[PDB]
RNA sequence: GCUUUACUGCAGGCUGUCGCUGAGGACUCUCACUCCGGGAGGAGGACACCGAUAGCCGGGCA
RNA sequence: ACUCGUACGGUCACUGAAUCCUGCCCAGUGCAGGUAUCUGAACACCUCGUACAAGAGGACGAAGGACCUGUCAACGGCGGG
RNA sequence: GAAACAUCUCAGUAUCGGGAGGAACAGAAAACGCAACGUGAUGUCGUUAGUAACCGCGAGUGAACGCGAUACAGCCCAAAC
């Protein structure tokens, strides 16, 4: 489906509505360095390692909206709920 | 010929005998093993914690 | 699954067992410090267990009596050298260095003072080819070039006996009594005759490989079966 | 002033440089071609054998012992495991070779009890390790004031019940206290969990 | 119990790397170390063996 | 252990005396060889990060794989129209 | 056991190798960290507490400091000279 880039709408933190601009959440890089990292490191050695020897599951046949919903005016963003949509491009 | 009753009467050879240790009719005179006490294979005498109960 | 026959082996039980206590002696070659001035007289010619061929019993100067690897052609009272300053004659041991190119040898040295490690089984030889003051390139009958070092030992001419396998054992019974003087179990049963668990070509119901027989050089013992890294199979090509 | 044996053990802070690396370089060609167990005359590092009781008196004997160096040599499992206690390649002992070593020594000399010992280095496929035992009987023992104790009932075979200092030390006994809940007093009667 | 391109692992083999290990992306040497030799000595050589680790193969085995 | 053995040897497999014979297929799988380029771990090295360290990235790249080749008395195959 | 099962559990249990004693072991701080102007070798008992901590964060596993008791005891080398 077809979306806005940008439209008017609620802004939670000037607590009044205000033009947004919505872009598609991109994955931060990993740091290597949370507790479930060194357990894997600890936990991890000769044989089966439990949850550690899974590896990754599957994909659902289409992907909620992951968005960013950012204030124009104190360039705060905002989550919200998703929606399942086969495919998400922006008008302009 | 059966494993049973027909090949029990080949049965003539001497193996086991009075162990001059520990007096027990074990001492393997084909190998000079004490089956028992372990004459012959050790100088301390054979025992196993597997011989009673667990806690016994 | 069973340990398969192969690793039975290894162990070294009665069965696998080659007969030593029943064979006569290596034929190594003969320690001489120097000056050549050992030589010795065939007294007598015997079968040898071990390579069902002839070997020759030598009495020499100083007063040895050895057994040694006999080429063909040699008989009772012929007199054999070995040494440097040696005859160029058959029967005669001395290093590659002092014998001419394009003669045979057999019983070669490995590595100098060995005793001989090359072309030793009946009829066989090795082919003294180029010369050096550095390598002496040796011809096995293998058909393999062989670079040695000049100072190693070997009898000019070929092993005795030779044309033995020319003639079919024709029964089980002759091969039965060939096996018996050698470190081997006969006879042999297929692998794919046997159990799934005894081999890892048996079971199924008709008899076959449930698998491609050439098996990687990787392979662990038990699994390293069939045909052993393969270049490759058949007759064609 | 500096004592000469403060020189003996600066050289040994670095055994891989000046004057002690040539040798160690000569001695180990001579050290690989002797036994497990040989008694020498002398300590190799003088110094540490004093620091650690050594003493130029009658019943105090030296010897230095070889063992194979790396993990343990284990044997697969032949009956059916899980998983985590299948593996045979990367598990070690948990006894550390100085501690094979003072066993080896107090087996050879089975009238003597071990002092302590200290490490003389190593090469590529194994160590060495000079231990220092005493003998209990010996009158020039028995009447020393800073060594007699070792000749009391208790202190018999106290190599093979980890008495040592790397008995100690292997035991987990360094630490007064964070760490050592399950070292102290006995590993043993901690469950076996140190 | 048995099978395999079932799951998960373990031996084993191959391969790189670090230690053993020295002197002057290709090389020479000898002194460790290895092999042959009764010995003298010869061959080889910082490699190989061995310890450690990494990647690949891995129903041979659990 | 084989081995007091050395290719006319002995190891690993298949077929199963003699006689007349033994066609076609290397695409898949297996084995083996090669390989410009691609991919390919760790150590050391370089960049960022941390007064350090964790960590992120980079360069180099072994066997292996991709790719090419050889091979059926190698696993096996030799149909429908 | 986890109602399968691989980490985990059963358990450092059964069993094996070595060794001492009447008891063993531990033990005079490179401690503790109720943070203190505080405690003062070590065992053990009661408690702290199924607490902190661990863990397919599942099933389960699980201390310590301190406190109240028991008994109390502190010393010897190496080196300097
Ligand atoms: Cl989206
Ligand atoms: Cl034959
Ligand atoms: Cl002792
Ligand atoms: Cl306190
Ligand atoms: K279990
Ligand atoms: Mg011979
Ligand atoms: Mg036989
Ligand atoms: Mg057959
Ligand atoms: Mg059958
Ligand atoms: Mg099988
Ligand atoms: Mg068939
Ligand atoms: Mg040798
Ligand atoms: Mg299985
Ligand atoms: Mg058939
Ligand atoms: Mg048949
Ligand atoms: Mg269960
Ligand atoms: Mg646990
Ligand atoms: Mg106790
Ligand atoms: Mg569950
Ligand atoms: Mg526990
Ligand atoms: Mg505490
Ligand atoms: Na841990
Ligand atoms: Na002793
Ligand atoms: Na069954
Ligand atoms: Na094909
Ligand atoms: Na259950
Ligand atoms: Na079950
Ligand atoms: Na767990
Ligand atoms: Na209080
Ligand atoms: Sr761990
Ligand atoms: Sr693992
Ligand atoms: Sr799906
Ligand atoms: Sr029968
Ligand atoms: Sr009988
Ligand atoms: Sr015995
Ligand atoms: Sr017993
Ligand atoms: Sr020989
Ligand atoms: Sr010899
Ligand atoms: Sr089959
Ligand atoms: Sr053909
Ligand atoms: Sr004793
Ligand atoms: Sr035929
Ligand atoms: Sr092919
Ligand atoms: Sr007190």
């Amino acid at each position: 489906m077809q979306m806005p880039r940008r439209f008017n709408t609620y802004c939670p933190h000037c607590n009044e509505h205000q033009e947004h601009e919505v872009e598609k959440v991109r994955s931060g890089r990993q740091t290597g360095m949370k507790w479930i990292d060194r357990q894997r490191e600890r936990n991890s050695g000769i044989g089966n390692d439990g949850k550690f020897s899974k590896v990754p599951g599957g994909d659902k046949p289409t992907k909620k909206t992951d968005l960013k919903y950012r204030c124009g005016e104190c360039g705060k963003a905002h989550l919200r709920e998703g929606w399942r949509a086969g495919r998400l491009e922006f008008q302009e | 010929t059966g494993a049973g009753t027909p090949s029990q009467g080949k049965k003539n050879t001497t193996t086991h005998t009075k162990c001059r240790r520990c007096g027990e009719k074990s001492y393997h005179t084909k190998k000079k093993v004490c089956s028992s006490c372990g004459f012959g294979k050790s100088a301390k005498r054979r025992d196993y914690e597997w011989q009673s109960k667990a806690g016994e | 699954g069973r340990r398969i026959q192969g690793q039975r082996r290894g162990r070294g039980t009665s069965t696998f067992r080659a007969p030593s206590h029943r064979y006569k002696a290596d034929l190594e070659h003969r320690k001489v410090e120097d000056g050549d001035v050992i030589a010795g007289t065939v007294v007598d010619i015997e079968h040898d267990p071990a390579r069902s061929a002839p070997v020759a019993a030598v009495e020499f100067e100083d007063g040895d009596r050895r057994l040694i690897l006999a080429p063909e052609g040699v008989g009772v009272g012929d007199e054999l050298q070995v040494g440097v300053s040696a005859e160029i004659a058959p029967g005669n041991t001395l290093p590659l260095a002092e014998i001419p190119e394009g003669v045979p040898v057999c019983n070669v040295e490995s590595s100098p003072g060995d005793g001989g490690k090359f072309a030793r089984a009946s009829g066989v030889n090795a082919q003294l080819l180029t010369h050096d003051r550095n390598v002496a390139v040796v011809k096995l009958p293998s058909g393999e070039m062989k670079r040695l070092d000049p100072q190693c030992r070997a009898t000019i001419g070929v092993v005795a006996g030779g044309g033995r396998t020319d003639k079919p054992f024709v029964k089980a019974g002759n091969k039965h009594h060939k096996m018996k003087a050698r470190g081997t179990k006969w006879p042999n049963v297929r692998g794919v005759a046997m159990n799934a668990v005894d081999h890892p070509f048996g079971g199924g119901g008709r008899q076959h490989p449930g698998k491609p027989k050439s098996i990687s050089r990787n392979a662990p013992p038990g699994r390293k079966v069939g045909d052993i890294a393969s270049k490759r199979t058949g007759r064609g090509g | 002033a500096r004592s000469a044996y403060s020189y003996i053990r600066d050289a040994w802070k670095n055994p891989g440089d000046g004057q002690l690396a040539e040798l160690q370089w000569q001695r180990q060609q001579e050290w690989r071609n002797e036994g497990a167990v040989e008694r020498i005359e002398r300590p190799t590092r003088l110094d540490k054998a004093r620091s650690q009781g050594y003493k130029a008196k009658q019943g105090v004997i030296v010897a230095r012992v070889s063992v194979r160096k790396g993990s343990a040599r284990k044997r697969r499992h032949k009956a059916g495991r899980r998983s985590k206690r299948q593996g045979v390649t990367r598990i070690t002992r948990r006894k550390d070779i100085q501690r094979v070593a003072e066993e080896r020594a107090s087996r050879t000399f089975p009238n003597l009890r071990v002092l302590n010992s200290y490490s003389v280095g190593q090469d590529g496929r194994q160590k060495w390790h000079e231990v220092i035992l005493i003998d209990p009987n010996h009158p020039a023992i028995q009447n020393d004031d800073d060594l007699s104790w070792i000749c009391a009932d208790d202190q018999a075979d106290r190599v093979f019940r980890g008495l040592t200092g790397a008995g100690r030390r292997n035991r987990g006994l360094s630490g007064k206290g964070k760490g050592s809940e399950k070292t102290r007093p006995s590993l043993r009667s901690n469950g076996g969990k140190g």
